[PDB]
């Protein structure tokens, strides 16, 4: 749908934690550059949990929506603190905004 | 003298599920309008509203408290320290007209517990029986703590609310939620990375992040972090005191005890000034929308 409204969603709901464009910030969440679902985590040496590596998951936009809907129910024991995206439309706005910056 | 005795009188014929439908209504609109305050939501402001009505309580004369539900008046609505909480009030009013039987005191106090639980916080026992009272029960202005002070002021102020060191530090953990705005308070910046998620983050970024005392645009002096975090001098005075410091570092590595102690203190906070009878029902534990399959 709309990738330009996903820019606004990512700014308020994500940007304070992640960053897509550089590869060095590693604030709270790991860098989101090039997420087609490498597998679980990507290593600058960013300290991960024991939950993510378990059960490797390709981050395809359909399952990504599940993870953004309920981060806790999708991966129990995740360090990521996010309520979720309960709406369906705002997901399809944010998930598209990502992969064009993942070039 | 005959000190003020506020008896808890349950609403007519109402019970658990009757208040649960109010919970669900609040929790729904909380999920409905998520576009309030740059996608933070009404979560934090409903918590702060719940503490502001319970912060007017004075243990000496038993004046104020959340029992009154007097927030519908003029005198306490326009308070300079109360600004920004009008939004939380207009949040609960459309819900107050669909359940005309429920009192404001229970509605405001139910909004805060509802907010905490829906924000992935601890289960907070809630009791009913707060009845509305005439205009002479309204507490005066200035019973709320000043944003610019030290730890001595903090420990002294909460004695009026009958709170010890452990309860003060625990209750202060609710400051991991939301942000501050100049347009009411005069301070700027988010408290933590996760605004609408209830976490022990408040204690974590306090003992880790580098804090430097600086000046905002209101000429007020606040503590800023390199990560973009902010804290008030009284929030920061927790590590400026030895007694408060050990409790902060306890809640840092242990999140569950914080969740456990907050639920105790926050419940104690909302029930202050209320005299419960011996036949009053056990405290309610409401079901979250996630537990109901939503
Ligand atoms: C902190 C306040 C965060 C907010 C808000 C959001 N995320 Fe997050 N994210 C955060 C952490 C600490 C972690 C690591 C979890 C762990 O177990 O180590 C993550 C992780 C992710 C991931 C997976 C990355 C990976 O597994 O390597 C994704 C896909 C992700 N985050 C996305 C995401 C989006 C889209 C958000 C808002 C719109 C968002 N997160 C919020 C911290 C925080
Ligand atoms: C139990 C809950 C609780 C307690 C106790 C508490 N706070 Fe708060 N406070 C909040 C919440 C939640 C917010 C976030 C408001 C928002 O996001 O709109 C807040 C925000 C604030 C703000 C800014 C509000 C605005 O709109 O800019 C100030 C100032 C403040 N707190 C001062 C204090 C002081 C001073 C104390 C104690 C000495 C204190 N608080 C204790 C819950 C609490």
């Amino acid at each position: 749908g709309s990738a330009k409204k996903g820019a606004t969603l990512f700014k308020t709901r994500c940007l304070q934690c992640h960053t897509v464009e550089k590869g060095g910030p590693h604030k709270v969440g790991p860098n989101l550059h090039g997420i087609f679902g490498r597998h679980s985590g990507q290593a600058e040496g960013y300290s991960y949990t024991d939950a993510n590596i378990k059960k490797n998951v390709l981050w395809d936009e359909n399952n990504m929506s599940e993870y953004l809907t309920n981060p806790k129910k999708y991966i129990p024991g995740t360090k990521m603190a996010f309520g979720g995206l309960k709406k369906e439309k705002d997901r399809n706005d944010l998930i598209t905004y990502l992969k064009k910056a993942c070039e | 003298t005959t000190p003020l005795v506020h008896v808890a009188s349950v609403e007519k014929g109402r019970s658990y599920e009757d208040f649960q439908k109010v919970y669900n209504a609040i929790a729904l609109k909380l999920r409905e309008d998520d576009e309030y305050d740059n996608y933070i939501g009404y979560g934090p402001v409903l918590v702060r509203l719940a503490w502001h009505i319970s912060g007017t309580w004075d243990k000496h004369d038993n004046t104020g408290g959340s029992y009154g539900g007097t927030y519908r008046f003029k005198k306490e609505f326009n308070d300079p320290s109360n600004a920004g909480l009008q939004n939380g009030f207009k949040f609960l009013e459309p819900i107050h007209k669909e359940f005309p039987w429920i009192s404001s005191g229970d509605l405001f106090s139910l909004g805060g517990v509802t907010a905490v639980q829906e924000m992935q916080g601890p289960k907070i026992p809630w009791r009913c029986g707060r009845v509305d009272t005439p205009e002479d029960t309204t507490p005066d202005n200035g019973r709320l703590p000043d944003a610019d002070k030290d730890a001595g002021y903090v420990r002294t102020f909460f004695q009026r609310l009958n709170m010890n060191d452990r309860e003060v530090v625990a209750l202060m953990g609710a400051h991991a939620l939301g942000k501050t705005h100049l347009k009411n308070s005069g301070y700027e910046g988010p408290y933590g990375a996760a605004n609408n998620v209830f976490t022990n983050e408040f204690y974590l970024n306090l003992l880790n992040e580098d804090w430097k005392l600086e000046k905002n645009d209101a000429n007020n002096e606040q503590w800023d972090s390199k990560s973009g975090y902010m804290m008030l001098p009284t929030d920061y005075s927790l590590i400026q005191d030895p007694k408060y410091l050990s409790i902060v570092k306890e809640y840092a590595n242990d999140q569950d005890k914080f969740f456990k102690d907050f639920s105790k203190a926050f419940e104690k906070l909302l029930e202050n000034g209320i005299t419960f009878p011996k036949d009053a029902p056990s405290p309610f534990i409401f079901k979250t929308l996630e537990e109901q399959g939503l």
